[PDB]
RNA sequence: CAAGCUUGAGUCUCGUAGAGGGGGGUAGAAUUCCAGGUGUAGCGGUGAAAUGCGUAGAGAUCUGGAGGAAUACCGGUGGCGAAGGCGGCCCCCUGGACGAAGACUGACGCUCAGGUGCGAAAGCGUGGGGAGCAAACAGGAUUAGAUACCCUGGUAGUCCACGCCGUAAACGAUGUCGACUUGGAGGUUGUGCCCUUGAGGCGUGGCUUCCGGAGCUAACGCGUUAAGUCGACCGCCUGGGGA
């Protein structure tokens, strides 16, 4: 996420724009996922469980 | 019909950071999302498209 | 594989009756026609038809009395895996006589009653009730 | 697999005509050609276990066809094995 | 005969060797009964990311129809050559002769 | 036993999708390390700590370089494979599947005790390789104890070649092949047709997911991808522990 602060735009709006760009790019989510090792069996188990949850 | 040389069309299916946009967002067909990803990767290698938004 | 065409005919009848189907079609054979005859002559089916020359197809018109199929039970007795042959005196009677046992005798395919009257024995094809 | 030109050449040599493609002699020769060609592939790629399963299928298919021809016409079989240089 | 789309990018300091390279590559293809369908010198082009501390490199597109022998020695001559910073040979189902979006976007 | 027959099973032509296999190239991120610029007193770690690292200048930041291992996004109850399993990109060698149209062979088929081959990870042998991770082991903690869980390290191993081993909750805990039996909503991959199409409309195959009818089941559930209705052949079970 690369955010460029615009003319006559407050700091509060620029930071909120950055926080949304990080949320869109999944910055904190990709760091949470890579922090610790996950077994192929575990990531396959998670993918199956999420696919079942995506049925309402 | 899809080609790595057409960096014009290719730029529509990649994010601000250079990441390939998933089919769920773009609404493209399964067969052609695979064809796209190959072309984006072919164009990335040939420095016609970037890998990351750093360089 | 298609190792038992006879059990297939019986199963086609059995499943068709259960599925309230008006008719059942299957690849024909002399033996399938000889059994179709016995079934019609004993009132288990309406009528049978053999269409085609090179690839004959046997069609059987199923029978339905009131809310029910006429064929209550139809089982294969003698089979490729184990052949069942009985003497005139050993002939089996289905439902104590209320059903038929299709027997293949020296003088053709007939009921248990027919073979008993003709003093014959043979291969017990199936039981129909 | 075996090329369009290579397959067509075998069909003429072993078949009654250019369209007699199902003949057992044609079938056995088409398998013989591919079994022999693959010898070179498996000499360099000994660890190609997956493709070897497909080759063994060609070998077992050839054997079944050869045994079928042996009982249907002993003379046609004796000629075919001598023609493609195979024992049995 | 198989169809290939070759794309090689030459170091800008060696952009003068590029016509000579094209002449030699075409000669090896045509010499082995092969045919050349499309050739496009794209010239110096700006890189999306830097490769070997470089920005910009000379690009050349080639749609060839040639045997696997001359396409193999073409792949080795690209490895051996220090001028070619990147190359990519891609097999294509059928020959193509149409202005690529590089000719069309100018 | 003889002669057939073309619907089973093959062969042929053109295509289509695929992390199917084997080999060889190659790419960009990141970690660690080495070398240098800036900078200055902390860094790291935890529940809190401490061991550890740093004034021989760390950490942080920037630049150049070495090396190994793995391929973000795409990515999906997506796909491929007999199972094990298979994921960056490019080429070469190669196996299978499916579709459309005819032609060809003429039951050449199904199953399979014994036999043969394949077979995750760990482990073994010889020689390489070694960045990260990490059995063992060492140190710091926690605790009544703590041969653990947590932290700082770290060897085999994980990686490559060639051999070996032959096992897994090796699972759908469901053997293989064939025929038959109401439906609904999707996903994926062929193909015939129709329209002025920058998409859809109507069919027809292959595979796949959820739900469900009859039937089946002890129940749970299964339900045209059956655990339903039948047939061919094989494997296996016969109370628990001992095993
Ligand atoms: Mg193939
Ligand atoms: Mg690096
Ligand atoms: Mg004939
Ligand atoms: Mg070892
Ligand atoms: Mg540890
Ligand atoms: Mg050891
Ligand atoms: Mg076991
Ligand atoms: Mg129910
Ligand atoms: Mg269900
Ligand atoms: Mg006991």
């Amino acid at each position: 996420p690369v955010i460029k602060v615009r003319e006559n735009e407050p700091f509060d709006v620029a930071l909120r724009r950055f926080k949304r760009s990080c949320e869109k790019a999944g910055v904190l989510a990709e760091v949470r996922r890579r922090e610790f090792y996950e077994k192929p069996t575990t990531e396959r188990k998670r993918a199956k469980a999420s696919a079942v949850k995506r049925h309402a | 019909e899809i080609d790595y040389k057409d960096i014009a069309t290719l730029k529509n299916y990649i994010t601000e950071s250079g990441k390939i946009v998933p089919s769920r967002i773009t609404g493209t067909r399964a067969k052609y999302q695979r064809q796209l990803a190959r072309a984006i990767k072919r164009a990335r290698y040939l420095s016609l498209l970037p890998y990351t938004d750093r360089h | 594989s298609m190792q038992d065409p006879i059990a297939d005919m019986l199963t086609r009848i059995r499943n068709g009756q259960a599925a309230n189907k008006a008719a059942v079609t299957m690849p024909s054979s002399k033996l399938k026609v000889a059994i179709a005859n016995v079934l019609k002559e004993e009132g288990f089916i309406e009528d049978f038809k053999v269409e085609g020359d090179t690839k004959p197809e046997l069609e059987l018109t199923l029978k339905y009395f009131q809310g029910k199929a006429v064929v209550e039970s139809i089982q294969r007795v003698s089979r490729p895996g184990l052949r069942i042959y009985k003497r005139k005196d050993e002939l089996p009677k289905v439902m104590a006589g209320l059903g038929i046992a299709v027997v293949s005798t020296s003088k053709g395919v007939m009921t248990d009653r027919a073979a008993r009257q003709a003093g014959l024995g043979g291969e017990i094809i199936c039981y129909v009730a | 697999s075996l090329s369009t030109e290579a397959t067509a050449k075998i069909v003429s040599e072993f078949g009654r005509d250019a369209n007699d493609t199902g003949s057992t002699e044609v079938q056995v020769a088409l398998l013989t050609a591919q079994i022999n060609h693959l010898q070179g592939h498996f000499a360099e790629h000994k660890k190609d276990h997956h493709s070897r399963r497909g080759l063994l299928r060609m070998v077992s298919q050839r054997r079944k066809l050869l045994d079928y021809l042996k009982r249907k016409d002993v003379a046609r079989y004796t000629q075919l094995i001598e023609r493609l240089g195979l024992r049995r | 005969m198989r169809h290939y789309e070759i794309v090689f990018m030459v170091h800008p300091d060696q952009s003068e060797q590029v016509p000579g390279m094209i002449e030699r590559y075409t000669a090896a293809i045509t010499g082995a009964e092969g045919k050349i369908h499309r050739l496009e010198d794209w010239g110096r082009r700006q890189l999306a990311y830097p490769i070997n501390k470089l920005h910009k490199a000379h690009y050349v597109l080639m749609n060839v129809e040639a045997p696997q022998e001359v396409i193999d020695e073409l792949e080795t001559t690209f490895r051996f050559n220090d001028a070619v910073i990147r190359s990519m040979v891609m097999r294509t189902k059928h020959a193509v002769t149409e202005a690529s979006p590089m000719v069309k976007a100018k």
